[PDB]
């Protein structure tokens, strides 16, 4: 009986404000209990066993390289580190459903998603030293990966710019017939910003094949979400603006991987944008420059719902898993991890001259003038600058 | 008002961007065109009838977010796809700066050219307009040229608009297109229908001269060769009219080369004096050819105010603000 | 039983998304039917005789000066303008049900709750023709009204720029122990900008005592509602952030009136945000500058769903109205707003000097240096200015 | 590494910044701060103490939004409470841009001063620091400096940048305050407890000098100095080194005055060259003091490429560069 173009609804005769559901929220979907029990036999996917090793060996590697190279920025050996402790599982959990070739957008505490897709320890390690066998050729801070091959875009800086970029992909793959999916890795804090208000509207008008990805860790630096936001997170955000959404417990590996394998099917066969929080627990400061005893219960979550040692109890359960092999993958892992720590320190950085290029895809006359004016420079004044471990 | 290529058909300065963009989609499948109300043909008509001939897939309205504008058409960009995003007023394209400042423009350079948005490029109606005030006149381009990694544009007629247009498309790197509105019903000119280039970071003289050189870009581009032509006619001076084109990268051999002939420089936009691009002009050719200046370089600018209703004809950097300067000039 | 800091919810052992209902969205709150009938007498606000004509008064000398105003533009006599027609209903009923003193920000389709707080029709012709009478010094495109001494915040173009900034003066309200509450009116349009992502999630997590009022008139110029969004309107982004909200009838006077009502009591005691979205048509064209019958109904709206009418016919009950004073009504109407619009078009505009003053709050040095070369200028070229009808 | 008032205590950068803020809450009840992280003391300590002292009402953190942030300050301002906004790094202003340039920079004018925003004061980290790459690392101020109805002030210390940080917030116009960052642990000095201030728009002479006149703002400010000392004791050159301290409105008195005397100018900053704020500068002094040039006017700037992680040693402006450049000016 109403009549507006702007919304589809029943007339109501008597004054009612629509009220929030935070007390209880939408809820946390669970497949393995803090003991690594299977709580629904129909929800269990059965993932075969190498797989399951494959998630397992892939965050606890990724955990002894956080913990190397956490140490290398305390010693000042590199500029910057973020680790990925306590969300090692909604990494790898959701890497796992997707397809290798699906375009992974992120925002920097996403490096499982690298490690899944075998990304090697020696260009880790090249990106955070900045040396010759970077393929950023040494420009970016530490932690901001890419690679081309592995379909994992470039990480920047600004918080949520990532999210309306990942959705015009999105739109792009949807006109070449690409059955490809992009998924867009965000924090709970970057969701505050502009930009995702942008992508999320964005790719529900446009029907792009998207899934979002949110990791709510309870806070954004020293910020708790009761100062983020007073909505029920971010999942009962999505249907505002028309994107299904589900909320699941990012410390389950299966949890996550059943609800990104189910957003990514239909996300590519309907065109339409799923969104998916994934509840976890920030165990590590928030990076190198922080000090997060500042402002907070870590303890709780290391010792009490950790993703690596949940998975851990369920492969000791299947019989697939047992101490030896604990100690030996421990034992091994460190060893490749300080094969490329050590490698990545003796590189030399590269060619100065490589501060000019790829700012355009052709260097501007004007911009070539400069490089030869360093050039000149670094004749007469040379003793001056660092050139001892620059390539050239 | 304050102011070879086969066949051609007279065509007005919106007509020859929609002619750009039909050439452009014609013969690039990827390309795509998108923004607020570009679906029915634009509140300038620059898309009229893009849609029915190339399909609702490949022009099509977005929501009215100018940041997810321009984000939206970097990731398809990063795809290899061509991105033809509209921005309706440049006074509006302020929400996207982050996008285009820290995104677009450091793109390739932040990948070690492992990604890019090349094939974006974003326009926008420019300039003032009689009436537009605040927000329907503003002139940004200053605020780009301080950010390496973009290409800032602007033409001077339907001819240079479609060349420069398909230029900007076919281009590897992001480009800003501004449209200088003023002229998008004004006089037609005969604009080739087939598609056709002008090369970015070029320069154009487009009438020689010995004692003064003049440089403008957009519609100021006419108000200077009117310029010219009083100065001929009052003072006996033989100016060289440059329209500059492309504000980054810059054409500064071009103007440097007119300056030592002439000694002389006059520089002249409606953005605002301080912080604009005749700045950036000026020093520069101020350290290129120092030994030449026979008067200080001048800058005919609007003011440093934000731009008026019902003031503007007494803030433009008109053709008699022009002519003074040029006058005190060449008696210094 | 989840820990997780950022959400309060029980755990779920099924793999199930949350469907957005768009379908059957919020419904809209009605008090009057088309015919001006009361439909629950509950709800009856049973506003007095002189108030429920102010409303009426008010809504039609508005109709009144659009379509004087819409045709001065037609004839070049101002440079642009926008009218309000089928949107009087949202202006007028939410401004009878806040105080004379709350802070309003508006879009700029805003103008009957000027009318309604008695703003002169000579302020609002100052401010189209940029004449010596205008406070805003004829700086502004036409329609971009402002008012100190009536709390009306002044107008600008950039859509949705008023949203934060009206939740940083309710903030400002509430630590000065104000009790007031500051409403901010913006289209559906607009609410797609970042902007009012960030006014929605301060407003409620800096706890403050606002009223968000967007009006859903079916188009924001060419665009329809289905390419603006896909959720159900802007009613259901509300709770999300922890807002309560409700959507009306918009060209209900009397359900806007109830709403506004009662979210500014509540707003203003809970130092809470609300949002109330009012359903209502665009009848008008954008703006001079569009030509809306290239892209789109009009009629059923001006006809069969109109605020005014249906106000008339409510009036014509009580026996308040009949046509004899409808036709007075229209005859007097039409006289003020001529008088003020051939007063206004006889005004001067301001000195041109006046271009160059509140840049900053003091001309800089280099400013009145500008300001000294204009005046030299003038004097050596004046003959080529519009001098005339320039004051000074 | 690259570089009266009553009772003082040694400060560093940051603890001058706590002091302004403490000293402006004290004596201002409408004040408040906000931005993220600042209620446990910001990520460089520049809040510590200030909510416990104060309350919870009057610092505290926002969403991680920075349109938000700028827009709240404004909406504050509007009803003439003082807002002292925080953006967390330089780097991420530009979300915030839009509410900058097209709204803070224009709502007195806009609205013929029956509203404003002269109480709201941005301030955030600024410059390079090192290793801060693209995002951690950026000086915006030429972005900024091309917008007329915003101030922007940058100290050069501790002492400085209390007195021009208290300007600012006491100042009726929207005003952007820039730290450098690298020098909010770098060495203390005195600096009064109680508050003062220090004008804007008004550059220091911190050494006279006859031969050339040397102008920076921020850290580069002691880069220069350094580099009057190389050209003392290498050159026999006696440098006029000018902390210019306010970017707009600038002074350009000061620095006309300087060059008058000594025939030669150089300017330098942290920001890329084109569009960079010595531009400006160079333009200016050459229209108001060509006759009194002796060699071109030199700008030593970063190069125009985003700021580089590996590469920041290359990159910079540094003693060695701005000597040089030096160096070939006085030999013209
Ligand atoms: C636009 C912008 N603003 C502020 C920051 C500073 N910043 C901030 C405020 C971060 C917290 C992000 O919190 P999150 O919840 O999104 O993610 P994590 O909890 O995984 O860090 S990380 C970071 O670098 C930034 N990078 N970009
Ligand atoms: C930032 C920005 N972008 C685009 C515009 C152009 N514009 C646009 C796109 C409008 C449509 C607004 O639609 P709405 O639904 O918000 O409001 P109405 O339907 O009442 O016009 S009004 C207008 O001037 C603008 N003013 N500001
Ligand atoms: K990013
Ligand atoms: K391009
Ligand atoms: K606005
Ligand atoms: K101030
Ligand atoms: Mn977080
Ligand atoms: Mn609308």
């Amino acid at each position: 009986k109403p009549q507006f173009p702007g919304a589809s609804a029943e007339f109501i005769d008597k004054l009612e404000f629509i009220q929030p559901n935070v007390i209880s929220g939408i809820p946390i979907y669970r497949v393995m209990d803090r003991q690594g029990q299977i709580i629904n036999p129909s929800e269990d996917p059965h993932l075969p066993k190498e797989k399951v090793l494959k998630l397992y060996k892939s965050m606890t590697l990724l955990n002894t390289m956080d913990r190397i190279l956490y140490e290398s920025q305390r010693q000042g050996r590199i500029s910057f580190y973020m680790t990925n402790y306590g969300e090692e599982g909604t990494h790898v959990g959701s890497a796992a459903a997707l397809d290798n070739t699906d375009l992974v957008f992120g925002q920097y505490r996403e490096a499982g998603v690298l490690m899944y897709r075998d990304y090697p320890l020696e260009l880790f390690m090249a990106q955070c030293y900045g040396n010759i066998s970077d393929l950023g050729k040494g420009r970016q801070m530490p932690v901001h990966y890419g690679c081309k091959e592995r379909h994992f875009v470039t990480i920047s800086s600004p918080l949520a710019t990532q999210i309306p970029q990942a959705v015009g992909a999105a739109y792009a793959a949807k006109r070449a017939n690409a059955n490809r999916v992009v998924i867009c890795y965000f924090g709970e804090g970057a969701a505050s910003e502009g930009d995702a208000h942008a992508g999320f509207n964005f790719a529900a008008t446009l029907e792009c094949p998207i899934i979002f990805f949110c990791r709510n860790n309870g806070y954004a630096i020293s910020t708790p979400t009761s100062e983020q936001y007073r909505g029920d997170g971010i999942a009962a955000r999505g249907p505002g603006y028309g994107i299904m959404s589900i909320r699941v417990d990012g410390n389950d590996v299966f949890a996550v991987y059943n609800a990104t394998k189910e957003a990514r099917r239909r996300a590519v066969a309907e065109n339409q944008p799923f969104l998916i929080e994934a509840m976890t627990y920030r165990i590590g400061h928030h990076s190198t420059s922080d000090d997060s005893s500042a402002y907070r219960e870590v303890g709780y979550w290391d010792k009490q719902d950790h993703p690596i040692s949940r998975l851990r109890h369920y492969l000791l359960s299947q019989g697939w898993w047992d101490e030896e092999q604990e100690k030996a993958w421990r034992k091994q892992s460190r060893r490749k991890v300080m094969e490329a720590f050590e490698q990545a320190e003796r590189k030399p950085k590269p060619n100065p001259n490589l501060l000019f290029s790829d700012v355009y895809q052709e260097m501007p006359a004007q911009l070539r003038k400069q490089q030869e004016s360093l050039a000149r420079h670094l004749q007469t004044y040379g003793e001056h600058y660092p050139l001892d471990h620059f390539d050239k | 008002a304050h102011f070879e290529y086969g066949q051609t058909q007279k065509m007005n300065l919106f007509q020859s961007v929609t002619s750009a963009l039909d050439n452009s989609l014609a013969k690039d499948p990827t390309a795509v065109i998108f923004g607020e109300d570009v679906a029915f043909g634009g509140v300038f008509r620059c898309t009229v009838g893009l849609r029915d001939k190339y399909g609702k897939d490949r022009v099509f309205n977005t929501p009215l977010c100018e940041q997810g504008i321009v984000g939206f058409g970097i990731g398809i960009a990063v795809t290899g796809a061509t991105a033809i995003a509209e921005i309706q007023f440049a006074d509006y394209i302020f929400p996207a700066f982050d996008q285009i400042v820290n995104e677009a423009a450091k793109y390739r350079y932040r990948s070690g050219d492992l990604f890019n948005c090349g094939s974006l490029t974003i326009r926008s109606p420019w300039g003032c307009v009689g009436h537009g005030a605040l927000y329907h006149s503003q002139s940004p381009e200053a605020f780009f040229a301080h950010c390496p990694g973009i290409k800032v544009v602007i033409p001077r007629s339907p001819f240079q608009a479609k060349g420069l247009l398909l230029s900007c498309i076919e281009d590897k790197n992001p480009c800003i297109f501004f449209e200088p509105k003023i002229l998008y019903r004004a006089a037609a000119e005969e604009v080739p229908i087939e598609p056709y280039n002008i090369p970015l970071s070029q320069a154009e003289v487009i009438q020689e001269g010995s004692d003064v050189t003049l440089v403008a870009w957009g519609t100021q581009v006419h108000v200077i060769r009117e310029v010219a032509s009083m100065a001929k006619e009052k003072l006996g001076v033989s100016c060289e009219v440059i329209d500059l084109r492309t504000i980054i990268p810059w054409d500064v051999d071009t103007i440097c080369k007119s300056v030592i002939k002439t000694g002389r420089l006059l520089i002249s936009h409606e953005a605002p004096l301080t912080g604009g691009f005749a700045s950036e002009i000026s020093s520069t050719v101020q350290e290129e050819c120092f030994l030449n200046l026979e008067a200080p370089i001048s800058r005919v600018c609007g003011y440093d105010t934000p731009f008026p209703h019902i003031f503007e004809p007494f803030y433009i950097p008109d053709k008699w603000k022009c002519y003074d300067a040029l006058r005190k000039m060449i008696n210094y």
